[PDB]
Formats: C-alpha cells, structure tokens, sequence
C-alpha cells in the first residue's frame, strides 16, 4: 500500500479528500449535546391527590398502580414514595439499551388499564407517565421587579404567552413550567355558609350545575322534514369565564325572596393551583421554564433559537417582567468545541516547532501539518457512522486523540530524513525503504491502543457509557492515523522532501542550528555509550525494575478511588431543612437569610439566588427548601478562593450558626443526569407484613450498628423523612346516623374545606383552567377551627363537626417509600477513608443479616451498577492483555519478544501514579482514561526500538547487542520529538482551572507524568528488556 | 422550647437511654414540649421506652402533663399496650381517670385496643368503670361493640 | 359531543397540541376543530 501510493500521489490525495469530505459532512449532521445518554432509561409515573396524606396516597393509588406494572419488558427495578403533599412518584428503571419509547408506552398502557381502580379525584387530576432520566438544557427564570405581579401572576403569564412558543422552538424536546396557570379559587367562609344553612357540598353542586358545557343539537338536523330551509347548530350553556360570573352563581333563594350568591359565602379570585411552593429570584417573585434538548438536536442552535424567541416576546411583556438565565449547560458544549479547535491549532504549531527544530526544513514540516486535519476530520466521519454525538466526552477524547495522531506523521517523516542523511538515497527510494522499516511499528502501536481501549467500551451501564466516548474517538483516530500514514504521508514524502547528502547531519551549519546538531549528535553518542554500559550489567537493572513495579503496586493501591471528580459548574445548591412540623413562613425566613448572605458576603461571585421554599430532593413539605446559587463566569472569579468548593465551604461554615435549621452549601454531581455516584445506595425491605413501625425499628437497629464501625462506614443515614405528629379525627357513625347527618356530607365538608377540592374547569381568556373550592386560610389553621364547620342534617338542621367527631394526636409518616412493590426505606452511606465501597457494602450486608425476622435488603442505583461493573472488569482486562499479546506476537513472529514491549507498561504507569499522588488527585474514570492512554504511549517507544532491533538481527544478521545499540541510536530522535510534542501539548490540561478542569486535571497529570517517566525510562530500560528476553529465550 | 429540651424530646422518642442519662445530668428541661404539647414523657410513653420513663420521673417530669387535646402519658401508654410503663406511671401518681378533650380515659383506650392486663391494672388502681366519653360510651360499651367477650366479662 | 368549534378547540385541540412538542422527526402538524365537536390532529414525519 505505501509502495502503491508512493507511485500514485494523486490517488493518495483523492482518498485524503474523500475522508475530509466525509468528516465535513458528519460535522454538519452530528448532534451536539453536553452528554451522551449515560443513565439507564427511567420512566416515572406521577399522580396527585389533593388533600391526601402519605398513607391515603400509598394505599389507594401507589399500591394499585404497582400491582399493575406487569408484563413490561427489560425492567431492572421499580421504586416509589407517597407523601403527605398528596403526591406519588413511581420510577421504573430499565436495562441500558432498552428503547425508552417502548418502555414508556408499555408502562403507560399498563397504567391506563389500572385507572378505573384509582380514586375518582385522582382520575380527575390525571396520572402522568414521563421519561425521567433526561436532564435540563437550561432553566429560564421569569421574574417581576416592580412589585406588580405575584408568582401565580407570572406563572399564568408564562403559560399563556411563552410556554407553547418555547415548545415550538427548534430543537426543544420538552418544557416544564415552574408553577401553574391560574385556577379559579373559591375560598369558603364557614360562618357565612352556616348562616344560610349551606355546606361545601352545596357550593360544589351549584358550581357543577352553573359552570358547564351542555350539548343541545341542531335546527333542521338530519333526518329533516323535506322543504326545510335552515340547518344551524344550537348553542346552549357553556363554561363560565370570569370571577364575577362565579361570584354571581346562585346558591339559595330564601323565604323573603332574597338571594344567596357564591360571593356571599366565599372570596373569589384567580389564583394558583397549589401553594406548596414559594419561588423567589434574588428575593423577588419568580416563575420559569425548564427546557430539555430534543433527540439528535444541536444544543447550541437550540439555545440560540430559545433566546431568539424570547426576544420577540419581550415587546409584549407587562411592566417589570424580566427574563433571567439561572442555569445553562450550553457554555460547556461551547467551551469543549473551542477546546478541540484550540488543541488542533496549538498541536499544529507544536509539531511545526519540533519538526523544524530537529529537521530544519519547512518541507518536512508541512507533511505532519497536512496529516492531522485529515485524520481528525475522518474521526468525525467514523464518530457519525457509529451513531455517536459531538459532546463533552467525545470532544474530550478528540483533544487527547489529537495528541496521538501527531506521532504517526512525525515518525514517518523523521525516518525518511534519517535514511537520506545516512545512505544518501533520493526521496522516493528513501521513502520506500523507510516505510518498510516503520510500517509494522505504526500498525502495532495502533493495535495496542485498540486492544486496550476497545474492551473498555464493553463495560456495562454508566461506566461503559463514559469510556465508550473515549474509546471510539481515540481508536478511530488511531485507525485513520495509520491509514493516512500508509497512504498520504509516504506519497507526500516522496514528492515534497528535498534530497539529503550522505552523512549530512548539519553539524557544519550556522549559529543556533549548527550548534544544536553538533550538540545533539554528541548527546546521541553519550546516550548510546550509556546503553552499552547498562547492557554490560543488566542484572542491577532487573532489580531496579522490580523496585519500580513494586513501587507501582504500592502507589496504585494507596491512591483513593472515586468515580467522578467534582466540577465547578458555575452553580451550586444550598439545603434548608427545618424541624418536623415547621411552617412555610419559618422556612421562608431562613431562605431569606441564605439569599441575603450570598448577595452580601459573596457579592463578587454570586449572580443570583433562586430560593425554592417547599422543595427537597428526598422529601417535600413546608419545612424543607433549597436555594440554587448561580455564579458569575469563571473568568470573573480568579483563584481557588472564588470557585464552588471554596464558596461552598464558607457558606456552610457561616450557616452552622443558624437557629433551628440545618443549612449547608454543596456542589452538583459532576454529571447531573447521572446524579451522585458517591458511596452506596441501600434498600431496607419489609419482606413479610411487618409494617412501617416495625421497619423503622429495624432501620434504626441497622443504623446503630453501622455507626459502631466508623473505621469502615461513614455518614450512613436515611434518605427519607421521620414520622411526625398528625391530627387523627374519628367520625362517630352512630351519632352521625342519629342526627341524620350523611357520612358523605361529613367527609366532603371536611375534605373540601381543609384539603381543597378540584370541582371542574372554566375557560379564562380562551384557555381551559381548573376550579378549586377550599376554606379561606383563617378557618383551617387550628384544631379549634374544626368545630366551626357545620353540616346539614336530613331534617335541615345544621350540626357542628364537634358533635359527631373526636380527635387525638398520633405519629405517622409524611413519606412512605416502596421498593419493587414492597415497603422500603432507602439508606445512603459511604466507605470510611481508606476503605473500598466494596468493603463497606459487605459490612452492610453483614449487619443487615442480623436484623429481625422478615426484614430484607437490596442494592439499588449506583450500587446496583457497581455490583455488575466490578464483576465485569477482570474478564475485560484479561481480554485486553491477551489481545495486546497476540498482536505483538503476530507483529514479531515470536511468542517471547512481545514481553520486551509489554514490560514497559509499568514505566509509564509509575509516572501517572506519582503525578497523581503528588498532586493529591484520585483514581476516577478520567484518571483511568489517563492510565490506558499511558499504556499505549509507553508501548509506542518500546515498539519502535524492538522493531529496529529485531529487523536488524533478522535482515542484516547483526549480533544481539550490535542490533540493540543501533536500534536505540535510531529511535532516540523520534522518541524525543514525539514526546516533546506530546508533553508540551497536554500541559493546558494540567494547569487548567474551572470549566471541566476537574476531568482535565485528572487525565492531564496522569498522562503527562506517565509520558515523562515512560520516555525517560524506556530509552534505558527497553534495550535491557530486549536483551534479557532474547537471552532467556 | 430550649435547645437541650429539643435534644431531650428527640432522645426520649428515639429511646436512646445513654443520651437521656447525660442530658439529665446537664439539666435538660424535662418539661420541654413540642407544638402539639408532647413532653419527653409523652414521647417515651408513646414509643414504649420503659427505662426513659423511669428516668424522666426520677427527674421531676410531670406525670400528668397533658397535650393540646388533653391527653396524658397514661393515655398513650394504655392505648398502645405498654403494660410495665402503665404500672410505673400509676405508681408515680398518674391520674387513672384523666379525661381528654373528648372525655376519653386510659380505660376507654385500653379497652378499645383489647389490652386485657392493662385494663385490669387500671381497674386495680381505681379507674372509674362507669366513665362515659363525649358520646356517653363506657369501656364496657366499647368492649361489646368490638365483640370482645373476654374483656366484656372483666368489666362485668 | 355538542361542543362548537371554538369550545372544542379551546378545551381539546390546543390542549393536545401544546403537548406535541419534541417528537422526533416531526415535519409539521395540522388540525381542525369543527361544529360537531370533532377534532383531528395530524402529524407528518420526515420521509424515513
Ligand atoms: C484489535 C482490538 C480488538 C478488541 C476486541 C475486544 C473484544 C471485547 C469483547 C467483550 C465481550 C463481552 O465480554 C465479557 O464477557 C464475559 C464472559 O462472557 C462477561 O463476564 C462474565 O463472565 C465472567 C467470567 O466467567 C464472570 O466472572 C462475570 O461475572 C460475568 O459477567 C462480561 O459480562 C462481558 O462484558
Ligand atoms: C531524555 C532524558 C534523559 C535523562 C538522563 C538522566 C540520566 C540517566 C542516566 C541513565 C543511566 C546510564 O548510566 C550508565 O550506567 C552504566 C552502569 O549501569 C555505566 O556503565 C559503567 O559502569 C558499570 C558499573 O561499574 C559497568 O558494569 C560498565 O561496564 C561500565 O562501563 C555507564 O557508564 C553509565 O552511562
């Protein structure tokens, strides 16, 4: 193939050009997103039951749905919580690779068939099925700043005038409103009701009668009497449209003929559908839209399109309404694409400098410059072929891949230049010989990295998703690097390189370069002398090598393991949790402190605080809240003092003083979609019918035992909520029957008044909206208020609620959890410092095994994934080792000589580990990506030398030492050039701060430290490897 | 509601004997009360922590503290079947005939859950067997509505 | 049944349409709402 194209340099260009066009096409068609799909597909069933306690939800909704989730394919597990906000969420998680659409429709269809078994009011609210494992592209906040709109006003505005048009925007896949459209709010007054012998039942009835759509028919409808001239639709009653209309609803006509209207027993207004959440943006009322990417869309296009649409809405905004962007993942995509271009450019520069420094002619310099864009473009084409996207991870693989393409180009040109200067051969035939010398080395390096990276792609679940992104960019790049090096670069060498006189090593040249050549030619002699002396005493070097390998093991095992390093993503969270039963108002006071803290004592770093009162991630309620803190750009936050970790630290330390509230800042998970891959995630399960109280007791028992092993287990805690006081009211059936009060009137009166009731729909300015009845706040606050509600007996007498009820305090759950259809309690925790999570899980299983009869357990989430990832690893590494071995064995026609190459691997790894340990980093996936690339690169040096030496023995009959010495003499320069180019190029990764600098620092220091020791050690150690392997065998 | 008081309310509920012991030495308010008016003694009586009941009483806890609906620790202990706790409370002066806001007594509650030994202990300490709740029901009435024949004969 | 075109558009057609965002390969969507209360919403997809 190289000989073919050396005679056909235009054919060569044609292939290069087709590759460039293929890649150019791919870049046009390629999806662009922050992340590939990493999390397993999950589907969430969500339902809402106004006024219902956690148990009511669980036992009339959650259990029924759960019992119907049968005959669905590829389900891994099912989990749910039912809470006293009146909410259920059931989340079904499917095998990775499951079609998410098929999984969702299978779930929706099973649900649809359980709907008639749900409470009427839940069927009325509807039950939503949605893909859950997707994440936000951006969050658009909408605030009002002139104090004219409440958050309900804003939400209704957003829903009426912005939501739909954002959904229609190109590339937008899903939009969620933070809040609701208006609902018609009827706020009842029990005193007024009783005055007119009315109850909430009468209010609901009248509303259903007087706000409704009544079908009628046609005039002159078919079949008609013939001769009929007119056909026309009859319009009868249609839905009410305004508060005045609802106010004028007729409830009763008294004896004196006067009229009782709805507005006479109730306040009437447009309001929110619920009031559980208070959202503020820097202390101002706020709503907003959470927006997701459509499948295969372009995140940058979509973000620009979203902003464009918002602009054309801005002329119609009410006064004080302002758009705000508290969360936008689009920067990260932008930065990553910039990084790739940036690396591409500086690598071209770096290779230029290094080629010119050593080879001292522009023509030689051009050939690697042409190769890199060709190979990189082809990589995009391959990336497209295999269905990948342009994303943060693949783009990151690109920037590494660029560092590796470089070598193939350099190694070819340098060898031709050497052969010319050493034999006086003309460019064409120098090139033919030169390619025969390096061909196999070029293929071998590509094969070794393939044999390493390809098996990593076959890790399952989440780990395999991340690795894959690096596997396909690095390996495609490698295949194309070899392909271009066997087709285009030899054609270019034979046609573009100028002849070199036999023995012209430029030592007689002028000034700097003439100096450099003499300096380098002498250094090479010092170098080869060293190796000869080394080779006269291999024994001590085997000992030295064992010290390294031993050192490597030591360093590897004591390096702490994590999954993903925290990033400064320009935003972070602040948790606010008040004690059980704490009210919405108190939580708001604390959130206001938090907001005040950041807008004061973090004024140089903080852009905004978005305080959400009533929201947690592991339990809602009036006593929990979260503040999302958005930052200024990294550039505007110089130094570690102003990055999320530092800021978080000071915020948490400042908030420790706060009252009766737990308040603390904390970072996002590195990949929010993946959602925290730290520690373990354990499920305690009721396997008989032990019940909630008994399950709490076992949980506590297990939690006690765990806390007695600080040495192994740390921060082991419930993810859910503790029981709280609840007001238990008993209706006396007999006294109700005796007074002639219907149970239905009692229970409707109580539920509608204290819980609120969704009655029907009305139409507000052309949009359909809900109608809710409920007590005004001041008649549903305290137990004394209970006796203010009257129900009408059969005989028309009004009976106080106190006459037929009694009450007492008791504890009960605000949030009931279930796992795979059984009662459960989720427990989080992690390994103590120094311990493996594997070890920590084993102790939990051990402790879990001493629990009372009927209590079981299961591992979920990250733990489930780890349990199955760690079970895969040894067989995957083994396949990699076997294929690396087999390729070299084929490359060298020898069962033994592959060992001389394989022995260099710890020479690279020790540097990686040393740099990691020194800098205090950890063994995470990005470090692991670094080691893998470190293997391939240390193998590169070794393969060059071992190839020269073996060919010199086979073809020219040289002695073992003679060949080895000549081999390392020839290999020195290309090893030095490719290492100097790589080390200099990878440096930005090492010193970068903020904006994905976590992952970069991880891969950079491993890869750089590894390359330093690999080339500094390989040039002395692999001659030893070659000599003692050939000696032993 | 004081800090150590809050800590005491939780420790009592959680049945952490040792923590309670330390808190007693430090003077944590034994008369601390949550929003619904439960004292540490309410909490221990409710969740059945016998030792903590004993310790709280050694340290001046109001044996006859009532919550905002008029319920006492004896109410809670009798209702949830905590026999040894019911005896300790009664020995330490608990009003055997205390009525809550609904006119319900420990006897009503014990009878309703079918706690035979507790009913007997309450009768031993002088519970009024004819006491009527706000609906005019007695513990006997409660027994026979429930179809509890054993209990029904005890109350003759 | 019995609804007019405006009523059925306001309570049915726009309600469904506001949820038809971000379906893969959607070229366009057309609908009609008429006086016998019937609604038809048609979504056309890229040719493949
Ligand atoms: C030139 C480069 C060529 C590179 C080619 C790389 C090929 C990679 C193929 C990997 C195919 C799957 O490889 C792997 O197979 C093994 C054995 O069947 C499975 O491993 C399974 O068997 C092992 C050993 O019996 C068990 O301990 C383990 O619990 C179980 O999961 C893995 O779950 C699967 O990931
Ligand atoms: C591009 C990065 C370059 C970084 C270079 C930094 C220095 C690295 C030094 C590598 C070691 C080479 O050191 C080499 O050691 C061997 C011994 O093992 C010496 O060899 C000499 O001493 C030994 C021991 O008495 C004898 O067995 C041998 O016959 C003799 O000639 C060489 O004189 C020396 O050159």
């Amino acid at each position: 193939m190289p000989n073919f194209f050396i005679d056909r340099p235009i054919f060569a260009w044609v292939i290069a050009i087709i590759i460039m066009l293929a890649g150019g096409l791919a870049i046009l068609k390629l999806p662009v997103a922050q992340y590939p799909t990493i999390a397993p597909p999950a589907v969430t069933i969500s339902a809402s039951y106004p006024g219902a306690d956690a148990k009511t939800v669980q036992d009339t909704v959650t259990q029924v749905i759960e019992q119907n989730m049968n005959g669905i394919d590829n389900l891994m597990y099912m989990s749910s919580n039912s809470d006293s906000t009146g909410t259920v969420q059931i989340t079904l998680t499917f095998e990775s690779g499951t079609d998410a659409d098929i999984a969702q429709v299978q779930v929706q269809n099973k649900l649809q068939l359980a709907m008639p078994l749900l409470p009427q009011e839940v069927q009325q609210q509807g039950v939503s099925v949605e893909k859950s494992s997707s994440s936000f592209l951006m969050v658009v906040g909408v605030i009002n700043t002139d104090g004219t709109m409440t958050q309900e006003d804003i939400s209704d505005y957003v829903a009426a005038n912005m939501k739909d048009a954002i959904s229609r925007t190109s590339g937008v896949g899903d939009v969620q409103l933070f809040g609701s459209q208006y609902a018609m709010r009827i706020w009842m007054n029990p005193n007024e009701l009783n005055k007119f012998q009315l109850t909430p039942v009468d209010v609901i009835t009248a509303i259903k009668a007087q706000n409704a759509q009544v079908a009628a028919g046609q005039l002159g409808g078919t079949p008609p009497v013939k001769g009929q001239q007119l056909n026309a639709s009859i319009i009868a009653q249609t839905r009410l449209t305004s508060t005045e209309e609802f106010g004028k609803i007729l409830l009763k006509v008294n004896q004196d003929g006067s009229r009782v209207l709805l507005r006479d027993v109730a306040k009437i207004e447009l309001g929110g559908e619920n009031y559980d959440i208070i959202a503020e943006f820097n202390g101002q009322p706020a709503s907003g839209l959470g927006i997701k990417l459509a499948t295969g869309a372009n995140a940058l296009d979509t973000a620009a399109a979203i902003r464009a649409e918002l602009a054309k809405m801005e002329p119609f905004f009410p006064s004080g309404l302002k758009i705000v962007y508290p969360y936008d993942t689009t920067p990260f995509v932008k930065i990553s694409i910039h990084e790739v271009v940036k690396t591409l450019v500086e690598a071209i520069i770096l290779v230029f400098l290094v080629m010119y420094l050593f080879l001292q002619n522009f023509r030689a310099t051009l050939i690697p410059t042409i190769a890199v864009p060709v190979v990189l473009l082809g990589t995009f084409a391959v990336l497209a072929a295999f269905g990948f996207s342009i994303n943060t991870l693949t783009m990151f693989g690109m920037v590494l891949a660029i560092g590796l393409l470089v070598d193939d180009a350099i190694v070819v040109v340098e060898n031709v230049e050497r052969v010319m200067a050493e034999e006086g051969l003309p460019p064409k035939e120098a090139t033919r010989k030169s390619m025969g010398q390096i061909q196999g080395a070029l293929v071998g390096i590509a094969m070794v990295l393939s044999a390493v990276f390809v098996p990593m792609a076959f890790f399952g679940g989440s780990t395999g998703a991340i690795y894959r992104q690096f596997s396909i960019t690095i390996v495609s790049a490698m295949a194309l690097s070899v392909l271009v090096a066997l087709i285009l670069t030899p054609a270019l060498c034979a046609t573009m390189l100028k002849p070199i006189a036999k023995g012209d090593h430029g030592e007689g040249k002028k000034g700097f370069f003439g100096w450099f050549n003499r300096m380098f030619e002498k250094s090479t002699h010092h170098y080869t002398d060293s190796v000869g002396g080394i080779l006269r005493s291999t024994g001590r070097y085997l000992v030295l090598y064992l010290i390294i390998v031993v050192g490597m093991a030591y360093l590897f095992v004591r390096l702490p393991s994590s999954f993903l390093p925290d990033e400064d993503q320009g935003v972070f969270m602040t948790m606010v949790q008040l004690p059980a039963g704490a009210t919405q108002e108190r939580t708001q006071k604390v959130l206001n402190e938090v907001t005040h803290y950041y807008l004061t004592k973090e004024k140089n770093n903080v852009e905004s605080v978005f305080a959400v009162n009533g929201f947690g991630f592991a339990g809602r309620g009036q006593n929990t809240g979260i503040a999302f803190v958005s930052l200024k750009d990294w550039a505007d936050r110089p130094g570690e003092e102003n990055k999320v970790e530092a800021i978080t630290m000071r915020a948490t330390r400042a908030f420790s003083q706060i009252k009766d509230a737990m308040v603390f800042a904390f970072n996002l998970p590195a990949i929010v979609e993946l959602g925290t891959a730290t520690g373990f995630d354990f499920e305690l399960i009721d396997q008989a019918g032990l019940g909630h109280e008994k399950l709490t007791q076992a949980r506590n028992q297990l939690l006690a035992e765990a806390a007695k092993h600080p040495d192994m287990l740390t921060s082991v805690r419930p993810n859910g909520l503790e029981d709280t006081p609840q007001f238990k009211i008993d209706i006396d059936q007999e006294k109700a029957q005796a007074l002639g009060v219907s149970i239905n009137d009692i229970n409707t009166t109580l539920g509608a008044a204290w819980g609120g009731s969704y009655v029907n729909d009305f139409i507000d300015r052309g949009r359909v909206k809900k109608v809710y009845v409920m007590s005004e706040a001041k008649y549903r606050m305290l137990p004394d208020d209970i006796g203010d509600w009257y129900v009408r007996a059969a005989d028309g007498q009004m009976v106080p609620f106190s006459a037929f009820s009694s009450s007492r305090w008791e504890y009960g759950s605000p949030r009931l959890e279930r796992y795979n259809g059984l009662p459960s309690m989720e427990i989080l925790g992690q390994a103590a410092p120094g311990k493996s999570t594997g070890e920590a899980m084993e102790l939990m299983e051990q402790l879990a095994s001493k629990l009372p009869t009927g209590v079981g357990y299961d591992w979920t989430g990250m733990s489930y994934q780890e349990r199955l990832s760690g079970n895969q690893a040894p067989s995957l590494y083994a396949i990699s080792l076997i294929v690396v071995f087999l390729c070299l064995a084929a490359l060298y026609e020898s069962w033994s000589i592959p060992f001389s190459v394989m022995l260099v691997v710890p020479l690279g790894v020790i540097g990686a580990l040393l740099a990691a340990t020194f800098r205090g980093l950890t063994n995470d996936v990005y470090f692991q990506v670094g080691l893998l690339t470190t293997i391939g690169l240390s193998a590169k040096n070794a393969i060059l030398i071992v190839e020269f030496a073996k060919d010199l023995m086979d073809k020219e009959g040289k002695g073992l030492i003679e060949a080895t010495l000549d081999a390392v003499r020839m290999a020195l320069r290309p090893i030095l050039m490719t290492s100097l180019a790589f080390i200099l190029g990878v440096m930005p990764l090492v010193i970068s701060t903020g904006a994905g600098s976590g992952a970069q620092n991880a891969v950079g220091t491993g890869v750089m430290g590894g390359m330093v020791t690999a080339t500094v050690l390989a040039i002395f150690f692999v001659p030893v490897f070659f000599v003692v392997v050939r000696r032993r065998f | 509601g004081s800090d150590l008081g809050k800590k005491l309310l939780e420790a009592a509920r959680a049945g952490r004997d040792d923590e309670v012991r330390i808190l007693m030495a430090n003077g944590a308010d034994v008369n601390a009360a949550d929003v619904v008016g439960w004292t540490p003694l309410h909490l221990a009586a409710y969740w059945g922590h016998l030792e903590i009941v004993e310790v709280l009483l050694k340290n001046g806890a109001d044996v006859n503290a009532y919550d905002t609906l008029g319920s006492t620790p004896l109410h809670l202990a009798a209702h949830f079947g905590h026999l040894e706790i019911v005896e300790v409370l009664l020995k330490n002066g608990a009003d055997v005939n205390a009525k809550d806001d609904n006119g319900i007594t420990p006897l009503h509650l014990a009878a309703n859950r079918g706690h035979l030994e507790i009913v007997e202990v309450l009768l031993k300490y002088g519970a009024d067997v004819n006491a009527q709740d706000k609906f005019g029901k007695t513990a006997f009435d409660i027994s026979i509505n429930n179809g509890n024949e054993d209990l029904a004969e005890i109350l003759q």
